[PDB]
């Protein structure tokens, strides 16, 4: 057993951080492997996350985020058994997939609402920019104003950036039909 | 490791005025937004120390509002609104980021209250103690400011000098005056000897002399 | 309540070895880390040795690694310094505290909030001598307020620690500090002050306490 292609995480940057590893060869990471980790910070502890496969050759860890600081940094340690296959370390907010926008709502006045996923105490609550889609062909909007709404007169879905540079869009919401 | 600066070393200040203690860190002790990591102890001297302001500014589960933390980075401030008898003691500061936790160099606060007589009493040794043949005096002035004083044992007019050693307690709590016993140690021998016992509180302008005779 | 409870501290030989223990009720003590501070005398506080909730982590003053010894048990909310081969510069009055909630990914700190008792080491090679309890009672000639108390002689090591009636009084209780006479011993004294009228009803005990020597004296004062 050996490491094909080293861990690489992605966090939302509050609750979840998915780190993927690729082998040589098929495993169970379900059963062979174990990987350990530990919030670099005076006085934590190390917690075990059991794995899940993608395909035979790789495997996939959801680390549970005590929400995720730009400072944050923490130690991965990969073991078979009692056996270390792997070291290393990762800062979760370097690498954001957002989270999705929620409940899109319709109201002269054509108003769209949503809900933005991430609380007031979160970096990431007033660093969010929208993608509004709207059958047949379609037509963009780019709400880039901290409130989330949009207003017009005469699929329908929403998305999100953040303003970060290891960053990528995040899932599409619920959509409706106007 | 984080070297604090502790500043003032020591605080006179009066009932009612405000107080401030400055805290210098060599190095930050902010890691996030909103967690500097400071914290502010008092200990009342024969105490155990007490938390009065952790990660800066939030206050100990105990603390009036009248303490009050301030700072970032590597500039810290604890604010006393209005200090009272009971703020007497030590204060620390302690960075809780890296290890080894440091402290800063510590405050002494203490009241400038009114001047203050001392109650004063006298004390014979014990007809227990004489067996073992040290015969211990001991004086003891009682609830009185400032610290300052003067206590001078005679024993027959005769002034003893080099016999004797004392002791004061911290400022009290609840009325800020201070209480100090002085002991006067002799051979069964000595005691026997002689018969009136006094000891002499001297204080600005004024002289108590309490005594005893072995006698009566 | 919340409570940290403190022992085995006394007087050990240059040398020595000794352990500490601190009982811990009132909470998950297995969630939470610990830490001992040490003050030497007249001196201020001094970070000794910290160690995570889970057991996992240990952390240590460089003047002590290698010697000093942290441990806990979960089980019996316990934990544990294991001082070895002690110098003289090891004399100090020892506390534990509550530090950081550990069990969650990320730790939570409220500072040093719950603090034990202390307990004394002093590292020496003299012999350790339990207290004299004589009582300090007035020359009667028959005053408003009284004056009592006890005189505590002849002890080694520090501390002592005095209480009046079992802890019923504490109004007008002056314990002194000890000084060291020249002989090398510690003398102590502790005062009260009482109202005249009720001598004849009440009556009036000091509670001398010397852990390291395991003595406990109780004198009724006339
Ligand atoms: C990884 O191994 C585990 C344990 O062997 C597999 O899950 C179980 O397999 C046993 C037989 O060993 C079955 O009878 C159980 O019913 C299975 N349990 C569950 C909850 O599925 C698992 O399927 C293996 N995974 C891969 C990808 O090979
Ligand atoms: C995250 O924390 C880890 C601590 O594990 C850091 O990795 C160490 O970096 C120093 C750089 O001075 C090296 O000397 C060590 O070899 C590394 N040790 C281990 C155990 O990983 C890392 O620097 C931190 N930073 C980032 C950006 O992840
Ligand atoms: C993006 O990823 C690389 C990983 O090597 C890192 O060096 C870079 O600085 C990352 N992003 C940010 C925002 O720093």
């Amino acid at each position: 057993m050996k490491v094909l292609q080293e861990p690489t995480c992605v966090s939302d940057y509050m609750s979840i951080s998915t780190c993927e590893w690729k082998m040589n060869g098929p495993t169970n990471c379900s059963t062979e492997l174990r990987l350990l980790y530990q919030l670099v910070f005076l006085l934590s502890e190390a917690h075990t996350c059991i794995p899940e496969n993608n395909g035979g050759a790789g495997c996939v860890c959801h680390l549970l985020m005590d929400d995720v600081v730009s400072a944050d940094n923490y130690t991965l340690d990969l073991w078979a058994g009692q056996q270390l296959l792997w070291k290393g370390s990762f800062k979760p907010s370097e690498h954001v997939k957002p989270r999705a926008p929620g409940n899109l709502t319709v109201h002269d006045t054509l108003l769209l609402t949503w809900s933005n996923p991430y609380p007031p105490d979160n970096y990431l609550y007033n660093h969010l920019t929208y993608a509004v889609n709207i059958p047949a062909d379609f037509r963009i909007y780019n709400v880039t104003y901290l409130e989330p709404s949009l207003r017009i007169a005469a699929r329908a879905r929403v998305r999100a950036w953040a303003q970060l540079y290891n960053t990528t869009w995040s899932e599409w919401s619920p959509s409706t039909k106007w | 490791d984080i070297v604090m600066t502790q500043s003032p070393l020591s605080l006179p200040v009066t009932p009612g005025e405000p107080a401030s203690i400055s805290c210098r860190s060599s190095q930050s002790l902010l890691y996030s937004i909103g967690y500097n990591y400071l914290d502010w102890y008092l200990q009342k001297s024969g105490q155990s120390p007490q938390l009065l302001i952790y990660l800066g500014s939030n206050r100990a589960s105990g603390v009036p509002d009248r303490f009050s933390g301030s700072g970032s980075g590597t500039d810290f401030t604890l604010k006393i609104s209005r200090v009272e008898a009971e703020d007497v003691g030590f204060y620390y500061c302690m960075q809780a980021l890296q290890t080894p936790y440091t402290f800063g160099q510590g405050t002494k606060l203490e009241i400038k209250r009114t001047v203050a007589a001392p109650s004063v009493f006298i004390f014979p040794p014990s007809d227990e103690q004489l067996k073992s043949g040290t015969a211990s005096v001991v004086c003891l002035l009682n609830n009185f400011y400032p610290r300052e004083a003067k206590v001078q044992w005679k024993v027959d007019n005769a002034l003893q000098s080099g016999n004797s050693q004392e002791s004061v307690t911290e400022q009290d709590s609840k009325d800020s005056t201070y209480s100090l016993s002085s002991t006067l140690t002799l051979s069964k021998a000595d005691y026997e000897k002689h018969k009136v016992y006094a000891c002499e509180v001297t204080q600005g302008t004024t002289s108590v002399t309490k005594s005893f005779n072995r006698g009566e | 309540e919340v409570q940290l409870v403190e022992s085995g501290g006394g007087l050990e030989q240059p040398g020595g070895s000794l352990r500490l223990s601190c009982a811990g009720s009132g909470f998950t003590f297995r969630d939470y880390a610990m830490t001992w501070v040490r003050q030497a005398p007249g001196k201020g506080l001094e970070w000794v040795s910290s160690i995570s909730g889970s057991g996992g982590n240990t952390y240590y003053a460089d003047s002590v690694k290698g010697r000093f010894t942290i441990s806990r048990d979960n089980s019996k909310n316990t934990l544990y310094l294991q001082m070895n081969s002690l110098r003289a510069e090891d004399t100090a009055v020892y506390y534990c505290a509550k530090d950081r909630l550990s069990i969650t990914i990320r730790p939570r700190y409220y500072g040093l909030d719950v603090w034990g008792q202390g307990t004394t080491v002093t590292v020496s090679s003299a012999s350790t001598k339990g207290p004299s309890v004589f009582p300090l009672a007035p020359c009667s000639r028959s005053e408003s307020t009284a004056a009592l108390g006890c005189l505590v002689k002849d002890y080694f090591p520090e501390p002592v620690t005095v209480s009046w009636n079992s802890g019923a009084l504490t109004s007008g209780v002056h314990t002194f500090p000890a000084v060291l006479q020249s002989s090398g011993l510690y003398s102590l004294s502790s005062v009260v002050t009482v109202p005249s009228s009720s001598l004849g009803t009440k009556t009036y005990t000091c509670n001398v306490d010397h852990k390291p020597s395991n003595t406990k004296v109780d004198k009724r004062v006339e």
